RNA sequence: GCUCGCCGGAAGACCAAGGGUUCCUGUCCAACGUUAAUCGGGGCAGGGUGAGUCGACCCCUAAGGCGAGGCCGAAAGGCGUAGUCGAUGGGAAACAGGUUAAUAUUCCUGUACUUGGUGUUACUGCGAAGGGGGGACGGAGAAGGCUAUGUUGGCCGGGCGACGGUUGUCCCGGUUUAAGCGUGUAGGCUGGUUUUCCAGGCAAAUCCGGAAAAUCAAGGCUGAGGCGUGAUGACGAGGCACUACGGUGCUGAAGCAACAAAUGCCCUGCUUCCAGGAAAAGCCUCUAAGCAUCAGGUAACAUCAAAUCGUACCCCAAACCGACACAGGUGGUCAGGUAGAGAAUACCAAGGCGCUUGAGAGAACUCGGGUGAAGGAACUAGGCAAAAUGGUGCCGUAACUUCGGGAGAAGGCACGCUGAUAUGUAGGUGAGGUCCCUCGCGGAUGGAGCUGAAAUCAGUCGAAGAUACCAGCUGGCUGCAACUGUUUAUUAAAAACACAGCACUGUGCAAACACGAAAGUGGACGUAUACGGUGUGACGCCUGCCCGGUGCCGGAAGGUUAAU
RNA sequence: AGGACCGAACCGACUAAUGUUGAAAAAUUAGCGGAUGACUUGUGGCUGGGGGUGAAAGGCCAAUCAAACCGGGAGAUAGCU
């Protein structure tokens, strides 16, 4: 559900809530937890290498199965659970032997239902399993990039890949970019959309908000003086630059990416 | 008001102490003069 | 633990005072001064052979040898071990 | 010594950090002390800090640090694996009273408790660096039950009033008692036990997880306080003797109830929400290598052990940071009486103080204040500064609006005391007595006593009853910024920055980007509903035309063109 | 419920006067803003000088900062006083 909030206070009126009643309250299963701690976005160098990243909420980190090798043991979801730690929301699994996993939530999981891996597995919603045994034309999520290493594509909410070529040894990706990528046919993936899709009617609705997501104010390079960012100092609001990184590197549209290493792969760029 | 120098033991000896001197090429070098410009005290103490 | 050698140099010597005095009144304790390095056992030990008396508990304290400077450059006096002897009741030497 | 005044959510009392003898006594007065000083945080000498259970060491880990071998780097050196360090967090146990000139939960008295070694005895599967439990975790809000505490009555000791009255419905004081042990209440959570079986818990498992049945429903886990004991005790006014008049010894009454009541405790609870809320050991259990008449394991008794180092004193300051005995700064704990919403504020209590030159004068002028005829912003850059408003409850309140607001708009009305309803009302509280019963810290009945607002009527005093302190001035027009936030420590708090929102633009993950000759690492334990760069700045209504210039994207046939 | 309202603590620093060889190398007094949050604060850690950090003022990095402090090249050079 994706509420309003009324304007009993300035801050407070703009915000836009999504509420979901079909997750789980109260602590998540501990077994699955580990530490997680923040880093103002600095390295091992004390520098701050990422700028805007502080303090917010604390966050525990919950072990999710991206990987998914437990094949031809069925599991059931026991339920629903949020997670601080990103978009997706997820699926708390007993597996029939005894063990427990996590799982990306996916569209239309509900509590009881019976998900399963392998090389077999039934075609449907929850199930993973090697591309070269699913339908292309299917939307499939949590895409594996090399078999075995586990989910790296597709891994976030409402997001989903869609098989549109086999072909050779490689299936051919629409990613969710608009871009178009061979892959590897024995990298394995996700039957379904990845689940939450309304995370992105949220507003926030006020600074806090941000904050207390652990995102720092960022500050207009013409806000600064010509010391700092090379967007200069003005005299009344002036600019006269050619849009640029802190670091005399160019936006508004100079290309970045550079791999040759992995150009074979890409066939279509995203437009 | 608030003044610079706001004494603490514990974090005086791990910012200056014998033993930090001692830790590395160029405060082995603060204790090396020290000791040639006969200094009474090398660093601070019980 | 003997090293009678040791509970020889253990006791150094007896400490006068209105409280070392009440003390030997009013408690039967007696006060000493005693070795730095000495543990209570030793301080008992040695007591028990040297005083043949018998010692039901030893209490110490470490004293802090005072200061005084005379003009710019200062001295210190040297810190001692002060050690309360309790005397079981069998009370004599 | 007797007054007087000041603080009393502190100007008292405690901790911690920092100080390092400032502590206590004797003695001294040069210099230090904004004055004298017989005094002192000054000189000099002496005395003073007592712990199994207060703290530190110790065990555990956080951020972070170091780090065999290792990766990388002209040398220096940077990273980092196993490990090892690092509390600001987890980890065993002590209380009340007494005593010193100065230490005390440490010494004494009394009464406890913790975990180990040794033994004895009875009884048993014990056994890790491993598994599982657990330790183990946010915010907000709610209201019940409690205690700390206090009020009054009673009880006990004492009192009969410097001046009219005070043998009583009078006055004053006190009325205090711990840990521990026993009991398992208010209340919170969860159904229990047996058997069987299993792809999970790096091997193993009797444990955890999972699947089956069978069976009984009452079982367990947690848990403030009360009560009992501890206590034959301690403390307790006051007496009674001595007194170097400083004190010491001796003895010692009552020691209850009702009512009010935290912000403390039950509560690591409950409810609820999005931002989704440390780790590791101790601890319980489970087995592995193992050991099997041993060792161990469990329990009673008995016994030995618990070391070392801190402990004086200052504590929101004369001892700490401020060159000063400096109007500054400095984390945490304790919260009495009356009035009060209150931790505000005024006055007291306990406790601590009158701030280390005083004495007179009673000019100008300065500073800080009180009142002011008539006038009332005429002042002035500007109502700067003043003056004024100021509580509660009810009545009532416009434009405009994003329907929340505006709004405490504005403006009215009441306010003290006494009596009556009602010799103290509604409410709160709740004892005897009665009956029950799984009889308990139980239920129902019952209303004594205790406490107790608000209201209306009437009467009454003053110039005035939100009487002091304390405590909104209101309204109309209009610039800019949506708003709360941020900022020039020390002349700029703003219209500047941020901001939710929007947009462009990059980015397929060994991402872009960033710190880095590098290794390594942030980005991220993320993956295009994501992450970066840039500009715009809620929202409503909108965002037109120009690609010549400059930038950037694409392109390629020619032309020109490097090393070679 | 809320970057909700009023208002102590706590955080701040809008106005005036005082002070200006100060009580003080930035404060006192009376008024003022926030005061459940982008709040406030203890303890310990990390980032280092063309480097840091910066809700951006060229702000802050030990009474200082358009390039900290210390030592060194060092008796820099000074057609200037
Ligand atoms: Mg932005
Ligand atoms: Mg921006
Ligand atoms: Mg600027
Ligand atoms: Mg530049
Ligand atoms: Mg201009
Ligand atoms: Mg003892
Ligand atoms: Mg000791
Ligand atoms: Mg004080
Ligand atoms: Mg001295
Ligand atoms: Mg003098
Ligand atoms: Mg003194
Ligand atoms: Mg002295
Ligand atoms: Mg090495
Ligand atoms: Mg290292
Ligand atoms: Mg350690
Ligand atoms: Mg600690
Ligand atoms: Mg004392
Ligand atoms: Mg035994
Ligand atoms: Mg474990
Ligand atoms: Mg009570
Ligand atoms: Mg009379
Ligand atoms: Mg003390
Ligand atoms: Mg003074
Ligand atoms: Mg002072
Ligand atoms: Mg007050
Ligand atoms: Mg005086
Ligand atoms: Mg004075
Ligand atoms: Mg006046
Ligand atoms: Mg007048
Ligand atoms: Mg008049
Ligand atoms: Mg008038
Ligand atoms: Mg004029
Ligand atoms: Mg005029
Ligand atoms: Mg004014
Ligand atoms: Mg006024
Ligand atoms: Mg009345
Ligand atoms: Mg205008
Ligand atoms: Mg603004
Ligand atoms: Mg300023
Ligand atoms: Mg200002
Ligand atoms: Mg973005
Ligand atoms: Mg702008
Ligand atoms: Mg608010
Ligand atoms: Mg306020
Ligand atoms: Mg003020
Ligand atoms: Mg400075
Ligand atoms: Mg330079
Ligand atoms: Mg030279
Ligand atoms: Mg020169």
């Amino acid at each position: 559900a994706v509420v309003k909030c009324k304007p009993t206070s300035p801050g407070r009126r703009h915000v836009v809530k999504v509420v979901n009643p079909e997750l789980h309250k109260g602590k998540p299963f501990a077994p699955l937890l580990e530490k997680n701690s923040k880093s103002g976005g600095r390295n091992n160098n004390g520098r701050i290498t990422t700028r805007h990243i502080g303090g917010g909420h604390k966050q525990a980190y919950r072990i999710v199965d991206f990987k998914r090798n437990k094949d031809g043991i069925p599991a059931v979801v026991e339920r629903l659970e949020y997670d601080p730690n990103r978009s997706a929301n997820i699926a708390l699994v007993l597996y029939k032997d005894g063990e427990r996993r996590y799982i990306l939530a996916p569209k239309g999981l509900k509590a009881g239902d019976q998900i399963q891996s392998g090389v077999d597995a039934a075609i449907k919603p929850g199930n993973t399993l090697p591309m070269r045994n699913i339908p292309v034309g299917s939307t499939v999520h949590n895409v594996e990039m090399k078999p075995g290493k586990g989910g790296q594509l597709a891994r976030s909410a409402g997001t989903y890949v869609q098989i549109v070529a086999r072909d050779g040894a490689y299936v051919t990706l629409r990613l969710r970019s608009g871009e178009m990528r061979k892959v590897e046919a024995d990298c394995r993936a996700t039957l379904g959309e990845v689940g939450n899709a309304e995370h992105m009617l949220r507003v926030l609705g006020k600074a806090g908000a941000a904050r207390w997501r652990g995102v720092r104010p960022t500050v207009r390079g013409t806000a600064m003086n010509p010391v700092d960012h090379p967007h200069g100092g003005g005299e009344g609001r002036n600019f006269g630059k050619h849009p640029v990184t802190p670091w005399g590197v160019q936006t508004k549209g100079k290309k970045t990416r550079s791999n040759k290493r992995t150009d074979k792969f890409i066939v279509r760029r995203r437009s | 008001m608030k003044r610079t120098f706001q004494p603490s033991v514990l974090k005086r000896n791990r910012s200056h102490g014998f033993r930090a001197r001692m830790a590395t090429k160029n405060g082995r070098q603060v204790l090396a003069r020290r000791r040639a410009k006969g200094r009474a005290r090398l660093t601070v103490s019980k | 633990m003997i090293r009678e050698e040791r509970l020889l140099k253990v006791l150094r010597a007896p400490h006068v005072s209105e409280k070392a005095s009440t003390a030997m009144e009013k408690s039967n304790t007696i006060v000493l001064k005693v070795a730095k390095d000495a543990t209570k056992a030793e301080i008992k030990a040695a007591v028990q052979k040297l005083f043949e008396v018998e010692v039901e508990v030893v209490n110490t304290l470490v004293v802090k040898g005072k200061v005084k400077r005379h003009g710019q450059r200062i001295g210190r006096r040297s810190d001692w071990k002060k050690a309360y002897v309790t005397l079981k009741e069998g009370q004599n030497l």
